[PDB]
């Protein structure tokens, strides 16, 4: 194959420089598992039991004993596949772009397919990871102009019946308020048995510098990071806590447990970039090829997610 | 049959695409292997 | 069709409403770690305590009669169940299988404790019980002998479940 | 009023963020390109890029070439020019065609999604009667007198 | 519990009725071995000739434009496809994934040769025809040049399929 496909053999050759995804620090290693499939649905089940009465003393002769019941629940997560498309230089045709210091044609904007393809795969993983950590998918800084997804793909973000505080606009500067908030979000989030568990909540880079700031008079040897953590500390049984910063996120704190049974990413193999074999040849030296991914597979428990939004109106 | 094994070496399209499957999956393991917080 | 789709959903509530156990697809894990009060559910088949030495007969049956009191209704084909009371009471349905229309019934000379179907919310402890024309119980010229050991539950608009032991019928 | 700009530039470039990095004149071709679509390729007079075409006749001694136009005689949309052949890659207007075009300099501000968007004699887009050509997004002003538009043309109307 | 599964019976069949292929299963098989007049069907997608070199455009829909010509409108989300005629014709929608709730458009500037939704059965052969506000072909302000190849065929109460020619726009 190699010895037949040139553009296979470059993207075996270039798939090393791609850097990993920045998704993968907001997850526990545990907590990913892959699956088997391109596009459609899949379907889980989990089963719960249950004790239908008080238990019987084992005294003398007797039949007649309790039960323990059983129940289920089934959740359907949708993928989706998506493509696109870049130009390029023909492999014959780059000897003839050739130069000392660079290869391909600066006035025209053609590169070889190895340099095209690696910067193709970096702008569509930075894609999956904004559109792992929002639900959302656009190209817009404004966030408007939307491609609408299917039901049941949410992101963390997104995700429809979790805990959400709104922190006013007129107290976005007060660090007091915000806690008040993060707290009564904290009080109102529902974790079970499983709320021994490390957590963990991704901020934007403006609440994280508003965080650093020390902990309010005023005082000293104590931060607002500190304080959140031990207010997280409260309720996750004294575990671990992790902070994160993402561009991504705009006046937002995330908060979440690091716990498979909880929240789980079962995304497809074949949700990272990879190449099409169809390639588009003509008479002239410009070639197409093709890119794929893989997006959804977000799996969370009711109420166990916090999202505060500071409003900067 | 990863891209990471310079031994593989494949006979199509689908060997390839399993190969570069196989090697996220062996990067991201790694990755999580080398991480610390 | 947006509207076609919206009377399709309501219509499916109103039917899966009327089921043993509904099949829906949920977004979401729904969490109940708590142990405590997690069998009042509408899918509790069977009996809160179960003697290997108990009599089951399945029927064919008209209508809805899950978790209520039947009685034979005879027609060409065999007789069936229907749900009902009165003097009529044969039995009452434990179990229900919509798919080869087979309901799992206890004989009215064999003895049950269990959640059953009751008529409204105005049902206490220590409460005589009779089943009415639609096999509720209702608090009461009681033909059998059912007392209520705990009080209705509510889980839908209609559905009201009530633990009740049934030991046979009065004289 | 060229494909790259002529002066140079004295800033590397910061590829970090992966949105709006779209919205530069040198961004050739369409957004949404199909592999079944009819390319050809002309001399060309002027400097007709991102801007409707029509064909110039000179004294017979020379072959055709293309010019910045619209009007009744509008041949096509001019997507890509090679400067050292003189080249100016057309779209013919019997193709569809979605992509970023040169917008009039007048009422750029009134220019919203979905309002119907017809060439000048210049070639130029404005907004309104001949060719179906409909706005997809607002003027983007890439220079004080340089205002593109997100535009799809799918042919002439009645 | 009757009348709820008459009322769920009705609204799936009305809901199915627009729908490219619905899923009805049934208790017996057909028979379809003569090999004419097997392609007048709403599930026969795409055009009865077609050309390597047609250019499709998949877009997501509002409604069920599917054999219907669609117009293109904008809302915050991408601008959508929309089944409807007039002088706001963009192209024709002869495909419909309902999963992914996409559908593929041959452009106006494009030929096309295939059976098309028409408004009653009320179209003869050699006939000129115009796409109505609903995307329905309705016999002739034509501001495209359709022609009738066959005359309207009924497969249900208001499904109507014409075999049309549409080869672009007058002047």
């Amino acid at each position: 194959l190699f010895d037949e496909n040139y553009y296979a053999k470059a993207v075996a050759n270039i798939i090393g420089e791609v850097k990993d995804p920045i998704m993968y620090k907001w997850f526990s290693p545990d907590q990913i598992e892959d699956v088997d499939l391109q596009m459609g649905y899949q379907k889980t089940v989990k089963w719960d039991a249950f004790l239908n009465a008080n238990p019987t003393t084992i005294a003398n002769e007797v039949n007649t004993i309790s039960t323990i019941g059983f129940s289920s629940e089934v959740v359907r997560l949708n993928y989706l596949k998506l493509q696109y498309k870049f130009r390029h230089l023909k492999q014959t045709s780059e000897k003839f772009y050739t130069s000392d210091s660079y290869i391909g044609d600066i006035n025209n904007n053609l590169l070889p397919f190895a340099q095209a393809y690696k910067l193709a795969s970096s702008e569509i993983i930075k894609l999956i990871n904004h559109f792992v950590l929002t639900g959302t998918v656009s190209i817009q800084k404004d966030g408007k102009n939307q491609k609408r997804l299917l039901p049941n793909m949410y992101g963390l973000l997104n995700m429809p019946e979790q805990i959400k505080e709104e922190v006013a606009s007129g107290d976005k500067d007060k660090m007091d308020k915000i806690f008040e908030k993060i707290e009564a979000g904290l009080s109102k989030l529902e974790l079970g048995d499983e709320f021994s568990t490390p957590m963990m909540v991704i901020v934007d880079p403006a609440t994280s510098l508003k965080l650093v700031k020390p902990y309010a008079a005023a005082s000293s040897c104590e931060k607002w990071e500190d304080v959140l953590i031990q207010t997280i500390k409260a309720i996750n049984n004294r575990e671990d806590v992790y902070i994160e910063t993402s561009n991504l996120l705009k006046h937002k704190i995330l908060i979440y447990p690091l716990n498979s049974e909880l929240i789980k990413f079962k995304p497809s193999k074949y949700m990272l970039p990879t190449p099409n074999e169809q390639v588009d040849k003509d008479s002239t030296d410009v070639a197409h090829s093709y890119i794929d991914f893989v997006l959804g597979g977000l799996l969370a428990t009711r109420k166990t997610i916090l999202q505060v939004n500071i409003k900067q109106s | 049959a990863s891209l990471l094994d310079s031994n593989f070496v494949p006979i199509n399209f689908t060997e390839f695409v399993q190969a570069i499957s196989n090697t996220y999956k062996q990067r991201r393991i790694q990755f999580y292997e080398n991480l610390k917080r | 069709t947006t509207q076609l789709v919206k009377e399709y959903q309501e219509k499916r509530s109103k039917l899966e409403k009327f089921m043993k156990n509904p099949q829906h697809d949920a977004s979401l894990l729904s969490n109940s770690n708590e142990f405590r009060d997690k069998n009042v559910e509408f899918f509790a088949s069977g009996g809160t305590r179960t003697s290997k030495f108990d009599k089951l007969e399945n029927h064919p049956f008209l209508g809805y009669p899950y978790k209520r009191g039947v009685k034979r209704v005879i027609q060409h084909y065999e007789p069936h169940v229907e749900a009902g009371g009165g003097e009529d009471l044969y039995g009452i349905c434990i179990d229900i299988d919509e798919f080869s229309k087979t309901a799992t019934i206890v004989p009215i000379t064999n003895n049950f404790e269990g959640y059953l179907v009751a008529k409204d919310s105005t049902v206490k402890v220590k409460d005589k019980l009779i089943f009415n024309k639609d096999g509720a119980l209702e608090k009461v010229k009681a033909t059998i002998n059912a007392t209520a050991l705990t009080d209705a539950k509510q889980i839908s608009n209609e559905v009201y479940l009530v633990k009740v032991a049934v030991f046979g019928n009065k004289a | 009023l060229m494909k790259n700009p002529q002066q140079d530039s004295g800033l590397l470039s910061n590829s970090i963020d992966f949105r709006d990095q779209n919205l530069i004149f040198s961004n050739s071709g369409g957004v949404c390109t199909s592999s079944k679509d009819k390319i050809e390729n002309y001399p060309a007079k002027g400097y007709p890029y991102k801007r409707g075409v029509k064909l110039s006749f000179g004294d017979g001694t020379t072959e055709l070439e293309v010019e910045a136009g619209g009007g009744d005689d509008l041949y096509g949309v001019c997507s890509d020019i090679d400067e050292f052949s003189g080249m100016a890659t057309v779209i013919p207007i019997t193709n569809n065609f979605t992509g970023y075009l040169t917008l009039k300099k007048d009422g750029q501000n009134g220019v919203n999604p979905g309002d119907k968007l017809n060439f000048n004699q210049h070639g130029e887009l404005e907004k309104v009667k001949s060719v179906n050509a409909i706005a997809l997004s607002k003027a983007h002003k890439l220079t004080e007198d340089l205002f593109i538009v997100l535009a799809s043309v799918f042919g002439n109307r009645a």
